[PDB]
RNA sequence: GCGGUAAUUCCAGCUCCAAUAGCGUAUAUUAUGUUGCAGUUAAAAAGCUCGUAGUUGAACUUUGGGCCCGGUUAACGGGGCCUUUCCUUCUGGCUAAACCAGGACUUUUACUUUGAAAAAAUUAGAGUGUUCAAAGCAGGCGUAUUGCUCGAAUAUAUUAGCAUGGAAUAAUAGAAUAGGACGUUUGGUUCUAUUUUGUUGGUUUCUAGGACCAUCGUAAUGAUUAAUAGGGACGGUCGGGGGCAUCAGUAUUCAAUUGUCAGAGGUGAAAUUCUUGGAUUUAUUGAAGACUAACUACUGCGAAAGCAUUUGCCAAGGACGUUUUCAUUAAUCAAGAACGAAAGUUAGGGGAUCGAAGAUGAUCAGAUACCGUCGUAGUCUUAACCAUAAACUAUGCCGACUAGGGAUCGGGUGGUGUUUUUUUAAUGACCCACUCGGCACCUUACGAGAAAUCAAAGUCUUUGGGUUCUGGGGGGAGUAUGGUCGCAAGGCUGAAACUUAAAGGAAUUGAGGUUUCCGUAGGUGAACCUGCGGAAGGAUCAUUA
RNA sequence: GGAUAGUGGCCUACCAUGGUUUCAACGGGUAACGGGGAAUAAGGGUUCGAUUCCGGAGAGGGAGCCUGAGAAACGGCUACCACAUCCAAGGAAGGCAGCAGGCGCGCAAAUUACCCAAUCCUAAUUCAGGGAGGUAGUGACAAUAAAUAACGAUACAGGG
């Protein structure tokens, strides 16, 4: 389709550390589901 | 002498040649792309929540995580505590069977193994 | 093809002390060449040369005596600022009591203690310990 | 070595250490140019007067006799072809290869020497158009260079 | 009860150790190369050459000497003079175009020094007992009843712009058709007047300042070498370099004719096959296409692929020799382009041999000793394509230096050296010595390397001559998608998801089949077989020299 | 020429065909506000900088405007889009990326506190106002100093 070089950022560590923190946010949403 | 070009007026060149093989490097690319933490376990985080599914050897457990849906064997320290999961209990694991059991029902199995605080049923 | 005189003569010399000669001899000839062979003259790190004229370019017979370790250019000559000197001495050369970094200033080709105390600054020509 | 082959001969010859007077010829100093524009009107390219001078007149050089070179000296009295002699013979070394490949077409030996030449042509005028010795432009093509070089 | 347990130690008790108002755990991270990586074999030098931009590029033009003053520890550093040397644009004076006080200048740059500047906080840092400290900018001293007083420094700021000193280093321009510089050498054109003839409008002369056209001079009147760089010319060589034409040599197959009998081929052992209309063999002759044996070598030529019969023609090339020419024209190379084994593709040609596919023989534990006959395309060529190889020296190209020896190819130099002339004169061949340019070889380590090994794979932890290309674990994979080229086959570019950590590799020493591959084409038992071309990443003994 | 506070293809009528680029134009991506600064280094580099200061932009998303020296202002106005409040069903009203505070998962995180005393800002103005700002409360962000003991007598174990 196209090349991953083009799509790319300007900043790798800030989106590393943010991605892993958002990755727990999102981790802590997580539950048993269960009926109301 | 040497490959590379030792001109006074030559930096240009050896710029947008740094630029273009510093892509050939796994970490530039996977640090760029956002893509390096899909070898990890866990995917992005350091934890993970998952259902207690099976008591297994004897002292691990098989616990399905919540996230992706598969199934993974997960470490309980301090043999008795194994008793503290019962079934489809919610857990939070870390890595260690490379996985171990850290939070269950939300409180942690040292506030429990040292009978600090008591598991909310 | 010979794009800097001043490398040859100096890797000419360098083989010649290397190999354990007593004399060497150096085609093409070069103000800069005999410029900085007077200032590796001057403390010692040579013995004695002589300018031989055909009507070519000259030739430079260099008779040496020893105590000659290392000398080379650094090419390209790069700019190097007054207080840049001492960042090119710690970087090549083995010790601080031995070894001498020159430059070709403004006010001829010497070495970096000379434009130290002449507070003179330019490009970079070469090494000698 | 060589601008377009793997050879590296230093085949040439030596010129002496002695810019002035030969001691043994005390013949003239004028006469050689007289002598040199008869060899250039009688037909010559300034490559053959040097060797004719130095093998019947005993002149070694010009420029130690005269004190000018053979190709000032024409120019001065105004002999001078419009081409210099070295790309007129790289010319004509191209027309003749290219008589050539037109008779024989599968001769592709003959494709990569002319082309050799040809790139050789290009840098002689590019250097002649530089130093302006030829029109600005030039337009070296093989049509209008068979009628130029005869 | 003992011992063992792939219990990846299964669990509790005693003891000690680390840090401490703090300590642990999970995940991420630390312990690409300008400086400063590697490319023979571990990943990697485009198959080769040309070539634009880019990057890089031989030497050379004022050095040397004397004089003082003159700052700092006999030394280091500064300026003015003279040594043919201080060069320019003008106001005021000493004067008789030649000096003094003064307003200013890199022909154009790059470079470097110095200075203005550049915001506070933050950083470094001076002073100060906030009870110490992190801090903060405070504070300190007295007759402590009318007071006094030190501070709140300093450094840095790495580009671009501004000012300034230097002129090495690296570029650029000037006089070659003199259309060049300089003048109390003269005429003419063309313009403007700060004025005086009362201010002004216009007419003119004188006078003053420019530019221009021709003539007399003033002068050392103006051109750096000619790179063991390059291209060009010339002399004689040299070669299995190329194209066209032509000639020859056996051989293979087929055909004709003649001889004679029972077999001929083939393989480990058979069979199909031809054969008393004569197979095979023998003898004479002819045709077809292909290929150039022996000579053939650790020889030669070409950019590589590659190139071997004779002779002729056409154009080309290397090395040597030259007291020949021009004077930097050069090196490497994105774009772009020429050539490019074999196989393969579209047409025309003849098609001998060999021969993928195919048709057929027997499959006998063992095929170790997996074959036989016929044979299409192809093999050869013309006109167009394709553009890949273990395209290998697995070693880019240009330049220099560094170690001993013997051969050998081509050119050149010397030999009251040899031989053939039929007179010992040129030449040819041989020998000896030297030299330039090659193909390689033997030993060694000055060195290099992890090792095998290397005269470069050396001149490197003491690291820089210039330049191009490539690589940054192995599968997935040169696969998928997109683009471009190709009639196709396919070529160029070129991923990711997932997976391995007792994973991939380089060199050396401690039931059957078994050479390993590469490019290409075709077909299926057992991921194999076969056709063309290529490599060793495979184990040179005996004789002679 | 119009318009502007004013230059300007800012816009209009006419006339030319130009302008940029392999020294990378143009298009695309950016989990891209920029700088002072921060960290790791011996140096070069590499990474971060939403955030105490300076500059820019925005006030749920477009678009337009009044007033005024200064706004294309949103704790100003008008209309469109999406949400959304009130009711007697005719109509009216809205904008927390200000300070508190709540929702956004059924797995969680500061006080809907006090005051203009300080620093400054505003007005007609010493006087009023200021969730700007200060004060206290609150999860060990980070950081500094520092308690939880010191001196003995007696019996054994010692070096003796």
């Amino acid at each position: 389709g196209h090349n991953a070089k083009a799509f790319a950022v300007a900043a790798p560590g800030k989106m590393a550390r943010t991605m892993q923190r958002s990755s727990d946010v999102n981790e802590r949403k997580l539950h048993v589901p269960m009926v109301d | 002498g040497k490959g590379k070009p030792r001109g006074l007026n030559s930096a240009r060149k050896l710029r947008v040649h740094r630029r273009n093989n510093r892509w050939a490097e796994n970490n530039y690319k996977k640090r760029l792309l956002g893509t390096a933490f899909k070898s990890s376990p866990f995917g992005g985080s350091s934890h993970a929540k998952g259902i207690v599914l099976e008591k297994l050897i004897r002292k691990c457990v098989r616990v399905q995580l919540i996230k992706n849906g598969k199934k993974v064997t997960a470490f309980v320290p301090n043999d008795g505590c194994l008793n503290f999961v019962d079934e489809n209990d919610e857990v939070l694991l870390a890595g260690f069977v490379r996985f171990k059991v850290v939070k269950v029902s939300g409180v942690s199995l040292l506030a429990l193994w040292k009978e600090k605080k008591e598991k909310p049923r | 093809t010979r794009s800097s005189v001043l490398a040859d003569a100096l890797n000419a010399i360098n083989n010649a002390e290397k190999t354990g000669k007593r004399q060497v001899l150096i085609r093409p000839s070069s103000k800069v060449i005999i410029k900085f062979l007077q200032v590796m003259q001057k403390h010692g790190y040579i013995g004695e040369f002589e300018y031989i004229d055909d009507h070519r370019s000259g030739k430079i017979v260099v008779q040496l005596n020893g105590r000659l370790n290392k000398c080379g250019v650094i090419s390209p000559r790069f700019n190097v600022k007054i207080g840049d000197i001492e960042k090119w001495t710690a970087n090549l050369l083995p010790a601080r009591q031995f070894g001498y970094v020159i430059l070709t200033t403004s006010a001829g080709i010497m070495d970096h203690e000379e434009a130290r105390r002449k507070h003179v600054s330019g490009k970079i020509l070469g090494f000698v310990y | 070595g060589r601008m377009h082959s793997a050879g590296k001969g230093i085949s040439s010859s030596a010129i002496p250490y002695s810019r002035n007077a030969p001691a043994w010829f005390k013949l003239s100093s004028e006469s050689v140019i007289e002598q040199i524009v008869k060899y250039a009107r009688k037909g010559l390219t300034p490559s053959q007067i040097g060797v004719l001078l130095r093998d019947a007149h005993g002149v070694t050089q010009a420029r130690v006799i005269t004190g000018n070179k053979i190709m000032r000296i024409l120019k001065s009295n105004g002999l001078a072809p419009e081409i210099p002699e070295d790309l007129y013979y790289l010319i004509k070394k191209a027309v003749s290869v290219r008589k050539h490949l037109e008779r024989n077409r599968k001769d592709k030996d003959a494709k990569f020497r002319l082309i050799l030449i040809e790139s050789r042509i290009h840098r002689l005028a590019r250097y002649y158009r530089t130093v302006a010795v030829l029109p600005p432009n030039w337009k070296y093509e093989s049509a209008t260079a068979s009628a130029l070089v005869n």
